[PDB]
């Protein structure tokens, strides 16, 4: 069963080089093409070069020469597609698509993407503002019950809540991207009201590459 | 060069051959006279612009520049290579088509290889520089309205006809005609000429299989365009004569021995409908005896124990006494 | 000079037939290839050739290439056909191989009906004015087709700067919901004395205020 | 039509290299069969 | 089409199917210079009284329906024909009849492969006339009486 | 390939008439050295 596996997320400043991976394996490797495709969020699928892996010859886009070093190891298995001199518009997912044994070349298997940032924010660890349910049009009117997280760059943040086991009425929103690159997820709850008094609510915030999780109850 | 593949076509292929611009028409597995009548399971079609003086490369056994580093034909094609002049279409000068002069080894046949590699013949590593001693492999055509006769521009489309390899849906027209089994007929099925009758294959195929090559390399095997059903080919039943005479001055009386088909078999074997009127008494007869190599037909079974006179197959003989159709004692 | 040209959207019912091309000039001199993607996964490829099509992927879908166009067949449409579609012809391009991907083509199903807006508005708590900010929040998420207007209006000023608004997204039931901000410095939290969230859908508005204490 | 008579005229020789051969195989059927009858007349019927 | 650019030929395959036919015709006169030497025939006798020469091997065996003997049962079933015949590739099939051959396409050569006249049954009839000549006859019994 | 596939047709003529009769000179040895095996066998090994 044919199966392309890829790397892990990236995290980059503008100018610095990526190293891209996609290893293959039950196949003999050395015999098929690879090409490279990206795709940015909102727009069509973009050729961006082709790869045969025995010969090491590469051919790439009338646009992107010179930038592209499109390499393979065959010690390993694994193939590098490693662009240079990052700018913000090369913000995409990446995909490692074979072409067929056949002639005429169609695209056969695919890879499952890994995720490229370039922007020029700093790594900050987050902050916690809870919102509790305390007057009217705040409860009582058909309103419910928070705890808002901000000031981090990275994209994990694990959310659960009264020491991990409250599970009902959970919206994580996805994070809007703030002017100044430090992202932003709100996360309510619908409980009910003679609850507020009797169980306690805490708010457990865990951001791993920053490594500071900020964490207390949350009461009116 | 480009490729195409063509699946469907119940159009006929007589606008290949039979028209004065094409001018170079040598068709080397397959005859011109076959192409109206044919079935086939594949086309490919490559199209590629050459010179007058390598149209002569293009064939089986051929070498040059182009038969080498550029587009290589087996020694077994079965197709047509096309060439025609386009001396007023492609040479306005214009210089954008290229050629690959250059090349490491000779390419395999129908084998695309593209590249824009520098060719190591000098002693350096030079990588990206177009000077002295790092050859840059592509050469433009330097085509003018001044040419002379062989570097005149050229326009070639080759096509190839594939067996064994897709499900038969490109092949041109006959009468409007549906099935019929269960009879003898000529049988064009898939658009082969042929007599047989054909029933349903128990084979399992993969879909890649149409076709069949048998120890003689005919065609045993073939599938349905419209359904995905599998049937065999054989021909029709067999038979053969083998007449019991005695002198001519004695008697005018014969019989047939058949030589091994069931004697139910043997007026269906034989094309008892367009037969002479005399021969079908001698087809279907009263006294009819089954043996080891068939039966014997026009003549009467007696048991009683004679001496042979007519040494005949399967342990019979016959005199004449009528002419008696007896187990012979020894 | 060759680009690849597609439509933008088609809209089929279910148990019906769909009508989705791409044809150019000459196409059909050349391979068409198609493809279909999922939001959010790996592209699967669904037309090998110009009609032969691969294992996995049923008779539902067909095609065929004549002339100026090559046509996608989709047969008995059912919910699991709404995706990203790509003809990818293979062409020379003057001597430089490129393989060129078509605009895309974004298939829809009907029969689910139309939903209208529900708005809830938050004040900022007095937790968060502990931590010496406020953020008014206002989420709308019960209204099933396309996207409303937010607008933000402060003591007759509209609002504007300090907006910021995620996409709106398929949650768990299949209908969208989207999510506004607005980041305020809480000491004019206190200052103005009305504000606004009002939603704007199909020509009629909902619009609520909020009362600073 | 001179094409194929060539083209078959290529496939007819394999039958009289076939009866040659087997022909020559059938001279030494007949004369292992006439030692055959010798040795039935001589060594059955009689005693060589 | 065939038969007629072979009828240009005229007189090789009239020859060559004559010389077949020869072949053929000389092979039962070889059969019948070997086997039909006599036309005095002692059938098969009650064993008795042979001497202690035990010949139950080669007489033929009253057990198995057709005539042929237990050192012919072992002859006769270890030579593979490979399926060669007249009726097993013709006769059945009109249509398609018994496919994946040992021997295929014997169809578009036609090799009438002709049964012999005397018979493996007749053959055993002859050998066992043969037989009980040389067990009740001396070499007298080839010489006509 | 038409003239030297002229020339293999000419030379495989030549080898089948050269093994053609060599087949019948080896029918023609053979049966002189099936004479040759029945003379000295009732002539060497025994006497005629």
């Amino acid at each position: 069963q044919v199966q392309l596996v890829q790397s892990g997320a990236e995290v980059k400043k503008p100018g610095a080089s990526v190293k891209v991976s996609c290893k293959a394996s039950g196949y003999t490797f050395s015999s098929y093409d690879i090409n490279w495709v990206r795709q940015a969020p909102g727009q069509g699928l973009e050729w961006m070069g082709w790869m045969s892996p025995n010969s090491g010859n590469t051919g790439y886009a009338q646009k992107f020469q010179g930038r592209v070093t499109m390499t393979r190891s065959t010690s390993m298995s694994t193939a590098y597609m490693e662009l240079s001199s990052l700018r913000s518009e090369d913000t995409a997912v990446y995909f490692c698509a074979r072409m067929s044994s056949s002639l005429t070349n169609y695209l056969d298997y695919w890879g499952q993407g890994t995720l490229v940032t370039v922007s020029s924010a700093s790594t900050k660890g987050p902050s916690v503002f809870p919102l509790a349910p305390s007057s009217k049009s705040t409860s009582g009117g058909t309103a419910a019950l928070g705890c808002l997280v901000k000031d981090y760059f990275p994209e994990p943040v694990t959310v659960s809540w009264n020491s991990g086991a409250l599970t009902s009425g959970v919206h994580t929103f996805p994070a809007v991207l703030q002017s100044s690159g430090l992202y932003s997820l709100s996360s309510v709850v619908t409980v009910p009201s003679s609850s507020l008094g009797t169980q306690t609510y805490i708010c457990n915030v865990n951001h791993k590459p920053s490594n500071t999780k900020v964490d207390k109850k949350v009461e009116p | 060069w480009n490729r195409k593949r063509i699946s469907n076509c119940v159009a006929d292929y007589s606008v290949l051959y039979n028209s004065a611009s094409f001018s170079t028409f040598k068709c080397y597995g397959v005859s011109p006279t076959k192409l109206n009548d044919l079935c086939f399971t594949n086309v490919y079609a490559d199209s590629f612009v050459i010179r007058g003086d390598e149209v002569r490369q293009i064939a089986p056994g051929q070498t040059g520049k182009i038969a080498d580093y550029n587009y290589k034909l087996p020694d077994d094609f079965t197709g047509c290579v096309i060439a025609w002049n386009s001396n007023n279409l492609d040479s306005k000068g214009n210089y954008n088509y290229l050629y690959r002069l250059f090349r490491k080894s000779n390419l395999k046949p129908f084998e695309r290889d593209i590249s824009t590699e520098i060719y190591q013949a000098g002693s350096t590593p030079c990588n990206g520089v177009e000077g002295f001693n790092c050859y840059f492999p592509l050469q433009s055509y330097g085509f003018q309205p001044t040419n002379g006769v062989g570097y005149q521009p050229y326009r070639v489309v080759v096509l190839s006809f594939e067996l064994l390899h897709a499900p038969a849906t490109v092949c041109g027209p006959k009468k409007s005609t549906n099935l019929v089994k269960n009879k003898c007929v000529n049988f064009n099925f898939n658009g082969l000429t042929g007599t047989g009758v054909l029933t349903e294959s128990n084979k399992k195929f993969l879909p890649f299989q149409q076709f069949g090559r048998d120890i003689a390399d005919t065609t045993d095997a073939v599938r349905d365009p419209q359904t995905l059903e599998i049937l065999d080919i054989t021909p029709c039943s067999f038979g053969g004569v083998s007449v019991i005479t005695p002198g001519t001055n004695t008697s005018n009386q014969v019989a047939v021995l058949y030589q091994g088909v069931n004697c139910t078999e043997v007026p269906v074997a034989i094309h008892a409908d367009q037969l002479t009127p005399t021969w079908r008494v001698y087809s279907t007869g009263s006294n009819v005896f089954q043996t080891r190599a068939g039966c014997l037909i026009g003549a009467e079974h007696v048991n009683n124990s004679y001496e042979c006179d007519i040494p005949i197959g399967a342990g019979i003989c016959a005199s004449y006494q009528s002419i008696i159709a007896y187990t012979m004692s020894l | 000079s060759y680009v690849l040209t597609q439509p933008p959207s088609v809209a089929v019912a279910p148990g019906q037939t769909a009508r989705i091309r791409c044809g150019e000039n000459d196409i059909g001199s050349k391979n068409v290839h198609w493809y279909q993607q999922k939001s959010g996964q790996a592209p699967v490829l669904v037309v090998y050739d110009d009609s032969d099509r691969p294992s996995g992927i049923p008779e539902r879908f067909s095609g065929s290439n004549s002339g100026n166009t090559a046509t996608l067949t989709i047969s008995r449409v059912e919910a699991g056909d709404e995706a990203d579609y790509y003809c990818q012809v293979w062409d020379s391009t003057g001597d430089h191989p490129d393989v060129v991907f078509g605009g895309g083509t974004k298939l829809t199903v009907l029969g689910q009906p139309k939903a209208a807006p529900s708005v809830t508005l938050f004040p900022p708590s007095s937790e968060e004015l502990q931590a010496n900010k406020a953020t008014l929040v206002c989420l709308i998420s019960d209204f099933y087709p396309g996207a409303v207007t937010v607008a933000w209006k402060a003591d007759s000023s509209p609002v504007k700067a300090g907006v910021e608004t995620t996409t709106p997204s398929k949650q768990s039931n299949n209908k969208y919901a989207a999510s506004s901000y607005l980041s305020l410095t809480p000491e004019q939290w206190k200052s103005h004395r009305s504000y606004s969230c009002q939603v704007t859908h199909e020509g009629s508005t909902v619009e609520k205020t909020v009362a600073p204490t | 039509e001179v094409q194929i008579d060539r083209l078959i005229t290529g496939r007819l020789q394999s039958l009289q290299t076939y009866v040659t051969q087997q022909l020559i195989r059938a001279a030494e059927i007949r004369a292992s069969a006439n030692l055959a009858a010798t040795k039935m007349s001589e060594c059955v019927l009689g005693q060589s | 089409e065939c038969s007629n650019l072979l009828l240009q030929y005229g007189s090789f395959c009239t020859q060559l199917n004559r010389a077949l036919t020869g072949i053929a015709v000389e092979q039962d006169k070889n059969t019948q210079e070997v086997f039909a030497q006599v036309k005095q025939i002692y059938k098969t006798p009650p064993i008795k009284d042979f001497g202690g020469f035990n010949f139950s091997q080669i007489l033929p065996d009253p057990s198995k329906p057709s005539k042929r003997s237990p050192i012919e049962d072992l002859l006769f079933n270890k030579v593979t024909l490979a399926d060669a015949g007249f009726i097993k590739q013709y006769g059945d099939c009109l249509g398609d009849i018994a496919a994946r051959d040992l021997i295929c396409a014997q169809k578009f050569n036609g090799l009438t492969v002709l049964p012999p006249l005397l018979t493996d049954e007749m053959i055993a009839q002859y050998t066992s006339a043969l037989l009980a000549g040389t067990i009740c006859s001396g070499w007298t019994f080839g010489a006509g009486p």
